[PDB]
RNA sequence: GAAAGAAUUAAAUUAAUAUAAUGGUAUAACUGUGCGAUAAUUGUAACACAAACGAGUGAAACAAGUACGUAAGUAUGGCAUAAUGAACAAAUAACACUGAUUGUAAAGGUUAUUGAUAACGAAUAAAAGUUACGCUAGGGAAGGGUAAUAUAGCGAAAGAGUAGAUAUUGUAAGCUAUGUUUGCCACCUUCGACUCAACAUUUCCUCUUGGUUGUAAAAGCUAAGAAGGGUUUGACUGUUCGUCAAUUAAAAUGUUACGUGAGUUGGGUUAAAUACGAUGUGAAUCAGUAUGGUUCCUAUCUGCUGAAGGAAA
RNA sequence: AAUAUUUAAAAUCAAAUAUAUAUAUAUUUGUUAAUAGAUAAUAUACGGAUCUUAAUAAUAAGAAUUAUUUAAUUCCGGAAUAUUAUAUUUUAAAAUAUAAAUACUGAAUAUCUAAAUAUUAUUAUUAUAAUAAUAAUAAUAUGGUAAUAGAACAUUUAAUGAUAAUAUAUAUUAGUUAUUAAUUAAUAUAUGUAUUAAUUAAAUAGAGAA
RNA sequence: UAGCCUUUAUAAAUAAUAAUUAUUAUAUAAUAUAUUAUAUAAAGAAUGGUACAGCAAUUAAUAUAUAUUAGGGAACUAGUUUUUUAAUAAUAUUAAAUCUCGAAAUAUUUAAUUAUAUAUAAUAAAGAGUCAGAUUAUGUGCGAUAAGGUAAAUAAUCUAAAGGGAAACAGCCCAGAUUAAGAUAUAAAGUUCCUAAUAAAUAAUAAGUGAAAUAAAUAUUAAAAU
RNA sequence: AGUAUGAAAAUGAUUAUUUUAUAAGCAAUCAUGAAUAUAUUAUAUUAUAUUAAUGAUGUACCUUUUGUAUAAUGGGUCAGCAAGUAAUUAAUAUUAGUAAAACAAUAAGUUAUAAAUAAAUAGAAUAAUAUAUAUAUAUAAAAAAAUAUAUAUUU
């Protein structure tokens, strides 16, 4: 009411592009972690780096966090996500049950990917 | 193999839990680089802070002296005394 | 095939628990019964929980003695969580510690015990008011936000409108607008009159126009455009308001620190005096009544009214 | 082409992922706009300008609004090139690019380039030598109120204490040392001159804030 | 006083911080179905009752040409045709701060291992300041689903934080100034001019709607599925 | 309120250089032309100093506050003066002297040398490290709780 926190209700094209890149970067981090674990498993079994990378059979991670992060239904990749959920986040105190993801504190660091099926 | 991990985003607004996650990885100031022997423990610690770091796999590690040698720029001259 | 056992399974903790509520309880912690009345005993208590301190909570183990039990064992009050109070000063008993020249005393100490500081970590054994005659040191522990209220519109239309919800009208409920009202928060500690007014339009009059069994004419009601011009004298009252009288085309509503006190007034409302009615034992007090009653300023800047000089012409 | 709920990716349909190599299970995504309602008081307020494109028509414009995206999608190992700068010599135009898996701006961020301080290691030179000084390399760190802890400078006084007008002190101007301080030069005044350089001991020891 | 800060140190010191392994099951093998091994799937050792979900028990609500109970509605000498009120059964629907029969994520937390040692924890001697807090997000109590309101609960920042963006801006987005330099990669935000920096694709808008603070019910005109 | 000196500042008039009469805000910093001044290596196409062309950036300082350019406090300017000091004590830390002793040295006296108990006539290995011993509670005596002392040389 009194203070002027002039935060617009919708993002711009540049903001959307940056958000897309950030999502992609997190996806890349997850992918690299899994690949490193796979190569480590191969090297422990005896193979070397070259055919560890070229191995037809890729070893899946055995930790809960990595397995869940790799499941698309838990942490969908950027290209899998919907345009709505790329930029809008779920709020139960807002008309339409949505708010711009840029109104979340520290939104460039924290990650949101999934909202309720019917919201 | 090794995870080369770089502290990309800062910690000026990060909760103390994630801040400790990072500090326990050996990472310091923003832009710091560290190589970690790949294993599930470090993998999970990095997963929990995936949004503030960059990760890439490598065969071998580089000690800070080697990283410095690779970072040093090219002096465009050769000196002969007189 | 049948009796009598042992019981098993489902259900039950809704009854009962000394007492609130919560957790627990049938393997019962509930209930009945025999002994008993003993552990509702004594000297050390580790270690934990909780925790600023001071306090609080569970308790293994060693030693002394009890009651129950064939035995294994159980019992250091109550199925658990409330049922409480420091130190000082007094008082009673025991202990055999010290006995101010010595002896005994007196007195002190150790152990046990008693009385409550309910503002309940308890100032002292012991304590209420008033100041509009008041004083010092400090803090502020009309604007701003809100729109419950107020005002206004919109959607829908139950009902009036001799007939027909929609000429007019629109009663409970719905959606919004204003920030003029009464309140709410605590960022920020003069009401009326006189004079001069500037601004808005949510138009009172004046111009243009649509509707009106409910526009024959005249006078009207309702609505759209429209802010150019215009929009009151007097009696009562401190009054803004309000009731009247006489006028008017009309006697519209608001904003400007509810415009304007370095522009005037000081009638109301703000202290010192006094009296009345009430309250109080009293000082004195009152969103009571009445008479009287002390604030001033030569314009530096901005702004404005009107004059001049310098200048680039 | 006419009677014509609803505003949908649940269900169906279509593309993609992970298991599957003669096909299936699971997962991810794709279902409307414009206007009206609209709303006050010093002055119109996207910050302002201004922003919607159009043949003839020239080097040369056509959102600067909204919704998905690219810097070719694409996956979890591809090219598509009006680019612009080529031509033999061909004569309606003619050979070839870079540069596109990371367009551009952008901080006191990070790197590089140099400097200071502290510490952890390794070295070199010089004279608790297992030290001290200076320097070199790698790494980490250096915002700060209330507050804590180290170090140093200016002033004055006491102890020790040469030198001397070719000096000392003070003031102004211009230079030097990583500079609250001292120093060098010129000029001006006073003085045959230091409580001097340095080490200690002490303060009426540092003022835009009462 | 505790909590948060500072100086100096102590070792039979890593006790600190973070994550992983813990489990259940499948397949394929072995070994000796039971294991061991490999791969894979599952929100994955122990503790808990919030969201969600549900109507079980408790507390509340609705319905019935279905039943029990009571006064009992044209013939009448005890017994009806019934869109007769209330209570109890039956069936089907519903919700709740002090309701959880189901039940998350975060969370609490254990041993070992790994990483962080130019780093944590604990301990000893000694010195303070603080005990008026403020916004922004997410759950809430009160207020009216009001307040730049008030009261506490997790972050973060200001307090005590310069620098870039938000036009201007204590608290928002990014990033933490030892001193310079200015070549490179940039964060948030932007690239017609003011003002550093851009070229495109596919649709829609015609209302300057909108372009860095989205105003509602409703009304009109337009879009395709059978 | 001594004497002499006194280019100390605030303040006033005048002169010189430079800018200024189409431009708007803590009066300053940076960028950058131009005028002037000085310069005994300006060899210059030089250096330095002074000066509001012009451009960008820039919300005085303290106090007190959650928070101030704030229209919250204090200040017309300058010079001088203006605020953690003294004794008498206790605890801790560092160095220095001496050291199972130290300070005094006339006698005394204060710490340390033994822990404990409210106190009393009690007080530390029976041929070794707590399982022994001392004190306090309890005593046949132990056990139990808490502290403390013993593994050539006493701390
Ligand atoms: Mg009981
Ligand atoms: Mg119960
Ligand atoms: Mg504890
Ligand atoms: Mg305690
Ligand atoms: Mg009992
Ligand atoms: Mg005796
Ligand atoms: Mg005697
Ligand atoms: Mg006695
Ligand atoms: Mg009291
Ligand atoms: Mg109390
Ligand atoms: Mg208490
Ligand atoms: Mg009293
Ligand atoms: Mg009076
Ligand atoms: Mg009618
Ligand atoms: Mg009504
Ligand atoms: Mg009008
Ligand atoms: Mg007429
Ligand atoms: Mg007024
Ligand atoms: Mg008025
Ligand atoms: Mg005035
Ligand atoms: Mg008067
Ligand atoms: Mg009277
Ligand atoms: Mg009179
Ligand atoms: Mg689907
Ligand atoms: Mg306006
Ligand atoms: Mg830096
Ligand atoms: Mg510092
Ligand atoms: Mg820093
Ligand atoms: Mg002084
Ligand atoms: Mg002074
Ligand atoms: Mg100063
Ligand atoms: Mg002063
Ligand atoms: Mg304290
Ligand atoms: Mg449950
Ligand atoms: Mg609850
Ligand atoms: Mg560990
Ligand atoms: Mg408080
Ligand atoms: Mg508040
Ligand atoms: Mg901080
Ligand atoms: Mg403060
Ligand atoms: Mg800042
Ligand atoms: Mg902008
Ligand atoms: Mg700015
Ligand atoms: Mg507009
Ligand atoms: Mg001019
Ligand atoms: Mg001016
Ligand atoms: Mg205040
Ligand atoms: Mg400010
Ligand atoms: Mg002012
Ligand atoms: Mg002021
Ligand atoms: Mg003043
Ligand atoms: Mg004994």
């Amino acid at each position: 009411g009194g203070l002027l926190w002039k935060i617009p209700w919708r993002m711009s094209t540049h903001q959307k592009t940056r958000q897309r890149e950030r999502l992609r970067n997190v996806d890349q981090v997850i992918k690299q972690l899994t690949l490193g674990l796979h190569v480590q498993r191969c090297q422990d079994k005896g193979l070397t780096y070259q055919e560890a990378m070229e191995s037809k059979k890729k070893y899946k991670p055995r930790s809960k966090s990595l397995r869940l992060l790799n499941k698309p239904s838990v942490f969908p990749k950027e290209n899998q996500m919907s345009s709505k959920d790329k930029y809008w986040t779920f709020d139960k105190k807002a008309v339409g049950y949505r708010k711009g993801i840029h109104k979340v504190p520290k939104w460039t660091k924290i990650s949101i990917r999934k909202a309720p099926k019917f919201f | 193999v090794f995870y080369k991990v770089t502290l990309s985003r800062s910690l000026i607004g990060v909760p103390h839990t994630t801040k400790s996650i990072v500090k326990s990885l050996g990472l310091g100031k923003r832009g710091s680089i560290v190589y970690k022997k790949v294993n599930p423990a470090i993998a999970g610690s990095l997963a929990k802070v995936k949004e503030l770091v960059k990760v890439e796999v490598t065969e071998h590690e580089l000690t800070p002296s080697q990283q410095r040698e690779l970072r040093k720029s090219n002096p465009g001259f050769i000196v002969e005394k007189r």
